[PDB]
RNA sequence: CGACUCUCGGCAACGGAUAUCUCGGCUCUCGCAUCGAUGAAGAACGUAGCGAAAUGCGAUACCUGGUGUGAAUUGCAGAA
RNA sequence: ACCAAGUGUUGGAUUGUUCACCCACCAAUAGGGAACGUGAGCUGGGUUUAGACCGUCGUGAGACAGGUUAGUUUUACCCU
RNA sequence: CUAUCCAGCGAAACCACAGCCAAGGGAACGGGCUUGGCGGAAUCAGCGGGGAAAGAAGACCCUGUUGAGCUUGACUCUAGU
RNA sequence: AGAACUGGUACGGACAAGGGGAAUCCGACUGUUUAAUUAAAACAAAGCAUUGCGAUGGUCCUCGCGGAUGCUGACGCAAU
RNA sequence: GGUGAACAGCCUCUGGCCAAUGGAACAAUGUAGGCAAGGGAAGUCGGCAAAACGGAUCCGUAACUUCGGGAAAAGGAUUG
RNA sequence: UAGGAGGGCGCGGCGGCCGAUGCAAAACCCGGGGCGCGAGCCCGGGCGGAGCGGCCGUCGGUGCAGAUCUUGGUGGUAGUAGCAAAUAUUCAAAUGAGAACUUUGAAGGCCGAAGAGGAGAAAGGUUCCAUGUGAACGGCACUUGCACAUGGGUAAGCCGAUCCUAAGGGAAGGGGUAACCCCGGCAGAUAGCGCGAUCACGCGCAUCCCCGAAAGGGAAUCGGGUUAAGAUUUCCCGAGCC
RNA sequence: UCGUUCGUCUGACUUGGGUAUAGGGGCGAAAGACUAAUCGAACCAUCUAGUAGCUGGUUCCCUCCGAAGUUUCCCUCAGGA
RNA sequence: UACAGGCGAGAGACCGAUAGCGAACAAGUACCGCGAGGGAAAGAUGAAAAGGACUUUGAAAAGAGAGUCAAAGAGUGCUUG
C-alpha cells in the first residue's frame, strides 16, 4: 500500500527530509489510515514515524590531521 | 506567469469549462449525432496560443 | 459469431472466441500451429510448459531471424523456435474458456481436444516513433482474433 | 546554430491578443493589431484573399442587431 | 578506417562478379582435423619396469615422467606412454591417432638414436622450480 | 548549512535587493531586505558633509 | 507421409468500393430595399435542475411582455 | 632462342602523383589485365563548388589545361 | 556497452517479375535470349563481388529565340544634381 | 628553513597538470567572421595619407512637407 | 567538510535519487578505455592518434630584440 | 506503327415505346452453363431486401495499366533493424488476479554543493491536492502515473502591478497627402491652466500632452504557528509600521 | 548532437529585459553573412489554371485504307509553315 | 438598365458523400504558423431500442448459453459489403 502521502506530510511535520522520515515497517495500517498532518502528529508523538537519526560525519580525522600539522 | 494579467486569467477560466466529457445525458437524447467531445485540449498537446 | 469452420458434430462440441487481442499475430498463430488437433490436457500441459519456458513452440511460416533452440528438435529438426509468453498465456485463457463451456454443456473435459484453432487479422493499432532528421514512422500493433473449437474425441 | 538549439529561445510574446478582433495577432513592439488593423479607424480588409474576408465578414457572428433589421421591416418600423 | 580495421578490404575485383571462394572470410577457426607428420619417437614408457621412470642414465633423482602436481588438465600419467619431439595436435585430454609413416625414414634426421639427459619434471602449472616434491619438502623443511 | 531563498518575487540580484541574513528565534536563517546606502546630504560650497543630519533614503 | 514455397476452391478476417438513398451543394429566375454616435458589424465573458460544443439570450441572461394557436417539453427528475 | 606461368619479384629518400629518379638488399628487383580490379572497403594528398592570396589578362563583373592555403566522403537488415 | 539468444515492444528505405555461372549475339558489360556448366527441402549469423543497388527529374557540358545576381564603352529610359 | 632515523630508491605515488629546439612564408599584436562542410594569410585595428565642406555648407535620407551627421562646426563631420 | 594555490579533479555531510525495458551468453566486426617485448616515424600526403612533459622549491637560462621581452627558454637537483 | 474513315459494344441522363419487381429489384461472389472473332451479352446458384431493365430518337463531366498521377487501403521487407550515454542495484514483507518496475524497512551506491538540492523571471495554464479506473497513453511492464473521471485549492493597507522617468512610441493645432497614411517643434489665444482666496478675486503661466521598466527610481512587516493542496510577510497568534 | 582535445577569459568582454531599422529594404569588424530550419533578394495571399518550340501520360472492339524523316522559306535546325 | 451581397421565394435534361461550396455532420470547426495566413476529415442500425434481462468461466474487457427482432451472422463508426 502507497505511504508516499505520509513520507511527504511527514517530512513536512518532522521539518527534516524524505529520506530521514521513518515509517514503522510494522503497523503500515494504522499509518496508512491517518491522512492529516494532525494525524500525522499524533502518529510522532505515538512513535510510529521518527526521524533517522543523521548520517555521521565525523572530522575526528580533519582535527587529528591539522594537530599533526601544527 | 505566476503574474498573469486579469484579461488572461479570465480567458484561462473559460478555456477550464471548454474542457469536460459531455453529458451522458446528451447520448441518449432523440436524433443526435453527438458521439464525444470532440474539441478537448490537452495541457501538453495543444497549446493555446497566448 | 459463427466460425470459419463449422463443428463435426455441433451439440457435443465447446467454442471459444476472442476479438481484438493486444497480442502479437505472428506469434500467436505460430503458437495455434502448435496445437492443433491436440489433445486438451496435454495442450494444457505444453503451453503452460511453454510459458515456463522449459518446452519451445515451433516457428514455421513467420520465422525468419527467429534464433535456433535444441528444445524443438522432435519436431521441426532445425530446431528454429521460441517461447511466445504472452501468446501462450493468452491463449490459455480460451482454452479455459472452452473447457468452461463444455464443462456448462455436459461434455468429457478428460477427453475433448482441439478440432479447430485460427488466429487471424484484425484492427492494427496506430502509435508514432520519431526518427532522425524530423522524420516520424507509425509504430503499430497486430491484434489478433483467436477462434477455437474443442471437440470429444470419438472411436 | 539554426534550427534546434536556436528553437529553445522562443520566449518572448512578439503578438499578444487583440481587443478588436481577439486574435493572437497584436504586435505589442509596433502597437497594431496584425489582423484587424487595429488601433486603425478602419478594419484591415484587402481584396487578395477572399478567404480572409469570409472569415470575419458580416454573419459569421451573433448579429445582435441587425438579425432582428428584416423583422422590423416586415410591418415597417410600427411602435404602439 | 571507418567501420572497423581487422578485415580484408577488397574481396575480389568487379569481374568475376562473385566473391571468389579464394579471398579470406570470417568464420570457424580451430577444430580442424589435420595429420602432421614425421614426429619422432624419443622414449617409450611401459609400465612396469626401470624404462618407465623420467629417470635419465645420467640424472638419477628417482622420479616419474608425471611432472609435480600432475599434467595440467590432463592428471597423472600411470598408463604407458611415448614421448615425441615437438607438439601435437589438439588440446590437453584429446584423443590422438598415432601413424606409422607413409614415407620411407632415410634421412639422417630420421636416423639418429635418441639418448635422453635429463627430463624436465618441475610443475607446468606456473614457474616451477623444483623437479620433485621430495626435494621441495627437504628444501623447507 | 541551511541555503537559503528570496522571500520575494525579484528573482535578480540589483542594488534594490539588498540581502542581509538573521537568524530567526525559530532557529532558522532568512534574508532580510535591507535600504540600500544612500549618500546623505551635502554641502555645494565645499563638497563636504553636513553634519547632524543622519544618512538616509530619501523618503 | 510430413515442414517450406507456389496454387485452386470453401469458410473466416482486414478494407470500405460498388448498389439504393440525401433536412446539403451548385446553376438559373423572380420580389423587396432594411446597418451605424438613439452606438452598428466584429470580439470577449457570462447564462440552463442535470451542458462542453453548436442554436439562443444578456445580471429580467436557452428567456421577460402582447397577440395568435390551443394541451404540451421530453434524455432523466420536478413542480405544475 | 626453345618447352616452360609452378614459384618469387623487396625496404627506403623526394613528389598527391601513375611515371620518374637515387640508396640498399636480392637469385630477381619483368611487363601486364580484371568497368584505366578494388570509395554502402579505407584515405581525401591531388582534383572538382562556395572563403582567401599572388601573377598575367580584362576598363569592369570576372577568367586561367598558372601557383598556394581551408574545405561534410551518407545507407545494407533485402537477393545472390 | 552492444552485436548473439530470450520475454515484451517493434519500424523504414526500397520493391516490373525476380534472383547460380561461362561464351556468343545484342542498344557495342545479361537474372531472363542462344549453346553449354549444372542444379536436391527448410533455416542460423556474418560479410560487402554483384543487383551498371538506394538517396536526387545531373550541379560538369550542350540545347532554350527560359531566367536570375553582378558589371560596363551594350540598347531604351529614370530619380537626383 | 635545517637535522636525525626509517622504507624492496618509493614519495606532485590517485586526481590535477607545458613536450622542447633550429628555421622559412603570412598577418604586427588583442579582436571579429561564412548559425548547419572553409576560423585563415581573410575582415577590423591603431599608425599613415588623400578628398569635400565655414551653415546661403559637405555626405545622405525623403513621394511630399521635412529630416540624419548636429545637444554639431575644421584638434570637426563626411568619403575613400 | 578533506586534500589542494582553488567555486580544479577525487571522496563525504544536509537535501535528492538508483529514472533511463529486463533475463542468459562472453563469438566475429564494432564504440569507449588500457597494456606491450627489440627497434623508435621505417607507417602515412602529413608524427593524424596515442605516448611522453606537466605541481612546487632551489640553481641556470642562448640567438634575436621595438631593450618591454624571448622566459615557465633550454639544462639540472629535491619532494614520502 | 504515325494517321484516317466505317460498323458496332459499353456507362449516365431526357422525350417516347415494351416490360420486370417482397413468390425477391439493384449490387457483388462463383471449379456453374452458354452466345459473339471482339468490345461485351444472356441464363444458373449464393448473399442481398428495394428498386430495375430492354428498344427508337437524342444528349453527355461516358470506358484506364501507366502520367516519380490524386485520395484511401494493403503487402514483401519483418517479428527483421533495433530498444546500449548519464557507474547500481540487491533482500525480506505488504498490497494485488498478476511484482525486475508499486509502497514500507534494510543494505550497497550516485549527485557532491557553479548539485541530479531549495526557490524565482519569462513561458505553460490547472500540470497542484485527494479519491477512483473499463479502454487508450507512459516506444518493456504496472496495482502506477504529469493519463482518464469526480471533487478541492490561489485570501495582501505593508510582496508586486498601480506611481515616475530612460532609449524610445502615439498624438491635439499646423505641414504633407488623391486618400489610407506620413511628420512633433513647426509656436499655436496649445492641449492644463495653477495657487492664495468663494463672503470673490488677485498673482503667476517660462522647454506645456499621454505611454513606456513585475531586473531602473520606489509609503510602510517582522517572528511563531497552520492545510490533502495557500501564505516566510496574504489565514491564525503577537508586536509594529505607512 | 555527443566524447575527448582545443581558443579566449577584465577585455573591441559574456548576457536578460525594453526599444529602433522591414524586402531591392534593413543590418553587416565584409562571409553575399544574417533578416524565424527559407536569402546572390524572406514569407503570405492574390494577377494565376503565368508561359513553355521541352519531359511524362492521353481510357472500348472489329473492318477497311495506310505513310515520312525529302524540296523551299523562316534568328532556322528539339520547332513551324 | 445592372445585380456571385442581404432578406424571401420558385425551378433544374445539374452533383449523389474521393462527387457537389472548403463545409450534408458542433466547418471556416479541430489542427499548423510568431504573423500575414493555411485548413482538413467526418453521412446511413432498426419499422420501433424492442440497445441484449438472466445463468455460467474470467481479475476485467469479453467469451458460451439465453433473450429482443422478420434478420441480428442489422448489435451502438451498426443498410449492402
Ligand atoms: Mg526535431
Ligand atoms: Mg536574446
Ligand atoms: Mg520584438
Ligand atoms: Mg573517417
Ligand atoms: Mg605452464
Ligand atoms: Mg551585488
Ligand atoms: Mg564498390
Ligand atoms: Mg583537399
Ligand atoms: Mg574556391
Ligand atoms: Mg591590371
Ligand atoms: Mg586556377
Ligand atoms: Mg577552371
Ligand atoms: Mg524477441
Ligand atoms: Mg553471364
Ligand atoms: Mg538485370
Ligand atoms: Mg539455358
Ligand atoms: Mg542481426
Ligand atoms: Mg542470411
Ligand atoms: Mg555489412
Ligand atoms: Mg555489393
Ligand atoms: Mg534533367
Ligand atoms: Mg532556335
Ligand atoms: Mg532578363
Ligand atoms: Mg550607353
Ligand atoms: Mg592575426
Ligand atoms: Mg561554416
Ligand atoms: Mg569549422
Ligand atoms: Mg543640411
Ligand atoms: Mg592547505
Ligand atoms: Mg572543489
Ligand atoms: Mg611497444
Ligand atoms: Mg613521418
Ligand atoms: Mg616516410
Ligand atoms: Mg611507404
Ligand atoms: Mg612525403
Ligand atoms: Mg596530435
Ligand atoms: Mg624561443
Ligand atoms: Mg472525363
Ligand atoms: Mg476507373
Ligand atoms: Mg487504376
Ligand atoms: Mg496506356
Ligand atoms: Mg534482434
Ligand atoms: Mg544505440
Ligand atoms: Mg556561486
Ligand atoms: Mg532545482
Ligand atoms: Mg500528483
Ligand atoms: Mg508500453
Ligand atoms: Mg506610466
Ligand atoms: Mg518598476
Ligand atoms: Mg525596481
Ligand atoms: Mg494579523
Ligand atoms: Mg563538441
Ligand atoms: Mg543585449
Ligand atoms: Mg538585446
Ligand atoms: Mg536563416
Ligand atoms: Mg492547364
Ligand atoms: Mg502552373
Ligand atoms: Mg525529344
Ligand atoms: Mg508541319
Ligand atoms: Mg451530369
Ligand atoms: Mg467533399
Ligand atoms: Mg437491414
Ligand atoms: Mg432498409
Ligand atoms: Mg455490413
Amino acid at each position: 500500500v502507497s505511504l508516499k502521502l505520509q513520507k511527504r506530510l511527514a517530512s513536512s511535520v518532522l521539518k527534516c527530509g524524505k529520506g530521514k522520515v521513518w515509517l514503522d515497517p510494522n503497523e503500515v495500517n494504522e499509518i496508512s489510515m491517518a491522512n492529516s498532518r494532525q494525524n500525522i502528529r499524533k502518529l510522532v508523538k505515538d512513535g510510529f514515524i521518527i526521524r533517522k537519526p543523521q548520517k555521521i560525519h565525523s572530522r575526528s580525522r580533519a582535527r587529528r590531521a591539522h594537530e599533526a600539522k601544527q | 506567469p505566476s503574474h498573469k494579467t486579469f484579461r488572461i486569467k479570465q480567458k484561462l477560466a473559460k478555456k477550464q469549462r471548454q474542457n469536460r466529457p459531455i453529458p451522458y445525458w446528451i447520448r441518449m437524447r432523440t436524433d443526435n449525432t453527438i458521439r464525444y467531445n470532440a474539441k478537448r485540449r490537452h495541457w501538453r498537446r495543444t497549446k493555446l496560443g497566448f | 459469431v459463427k466460425y470459419s469452420t463449422d463443428p463435426a458434430n455441433p451439440t457435443k462440441s465447446a467454442k471459444a472466441m476472442g476479438r481484438d487481442l493486444r497480442v502479437h499475430f505472428k506469434n500467436t498463430r505460430e503458437t495455434a500451429f502448435a496445437l492443433r488437433k491436440m489433445s486438451l490436457n496435454k495442450a494444457k500441459r505444453y503451453l503452460e510448459d511453454v510459458l515456463a519456458h522449459k518446452q519451445a513452440i515451433p516457428f514455421r511460416r513467420y520465422c525468419r531471424g527467429v534464433g535456433r533452440t535444441a528444445q524443438v528438435k522432435n519436431r521441426q529438426p532445425n530446431g528454429q523456435g521460441r517461447w511466445p509468453a504472452k501468446s501462450a498465456k493468452f491463449v490459455l485463457d480460451l482454452l479455459k474458456n472452452a473447457e468452461s463451456n463444455a464443462e456448462v454443456k455436459g461434455l468429457d473435459v478428460d477427453a475433448l481436444y482441439i478440432s479447430h484453432i485460427q488466429v487471424n487479422q484484425a484492427q492494427k493499432q496506430r502509435r508514432r516513433t520519431y526518427r532522425a532528421h524530423g522524420r516520424i514512422n507509425p509504430y503499430m500493433s497486430n491484434p489478433c482474433h483467436i477462434e477455437l473449437i474443442l471437440s470429444e474425441k470419438e472411436e | 546554430t539554426k534550427g534546434t538549439g536556436s528553437f529553445g529561445k522562443r520566449r518572448n510574446k512578439t503578438h499578444t491578443l487583440c481587443i478588436r478582433c481577439g486574435r493572437r495577432s497584436f504586435h505589442l513592439q509596433k502597437s497594431t493589431c496584425s489582423s484587424c488593423g487595429y488601433p486603425a479607424a478602419r478594419i484591415r480588409k484587402y481584396n487578395w484573399s477572399v478567404k480572409a474576408i469570409r472569415r470575419k465578414t458580416t454573419g459569421t457572428g451573433r448579429m445582435r442587431y441587425m438579425r432582428h433589421v428584416p423583422r422590423r421591416f416586415k410591418s415597417n418600423f410600427r411602435e404602439g | 578506417t571507418h567501420r572497423g580495421l581487422r578485415k580484408v578490404a577488397c574481396i575480389g575485383a568487379w569481374h568475376p562478379a562473385r566473391v571468389s571462394y579464394t579471398v579470406a572470410r570470417a568464420g570457424q577457426n580451430g577444430y580442424h582435423h589435420r595429420t602432421e607428420m614425421n614426429k619422432k619417437i624419443y622414449k617409450m614408457g611401459k609400465s612396469g619396469q626401470e624404462s618407465h621412470e623420467a629417470c635419465t642414465e645420467f640424472d638419477r633423482t628417482e622420479k616419474d615422467i608425471t611432472p609435480m602436481g600432475g599434467f595440467p588438465h590432463y592428471g597423472v600419467v600411470k598408463g604407458d606412454y611415448l614421448m615425441i619431439k615437438g607438439c601435437c595436435v589438439g588440446p590437453k585430454k584429446r584423443v590422438v591417432t598415432l601413424r606409422q609413416s607413409l614415407l620411407k625414414q632415410t634421412s639422417r634426421l630420421a636416423l639418429e638414436e635418441i639418448k635422453l639427459k635429463f627430463i624436465d619434471t618441475s610443475s607446468k602449472f606456473g614457474h616451477g622450480r623444483f623437479q620433485t616434491t621430495d626435494e621441495k619438502q627437504k628444501f623447507y623443511g | 548549512v541551511q541555503r537559503l531563498t528570496y522571500r520575494k518575487r525579484h528573482s535578480y540580484a540589483t542594488k534594490s535587493n539588498q540581502t542581509r541574513v538573521v537568524k530567526t528565534p525559530g532557529g532558522k536563517l532568512v534574508y532580510q531586505y535591507t535600504k540600500k546606502r544612500a549618500s546623505g546630504p551635502k554641502c555645494p560650497v565645499t563638497g563636504k558633509k553636513i553634519q547632524g543630519i543622519p544618512h538616509l533614503r530619501p523618503t
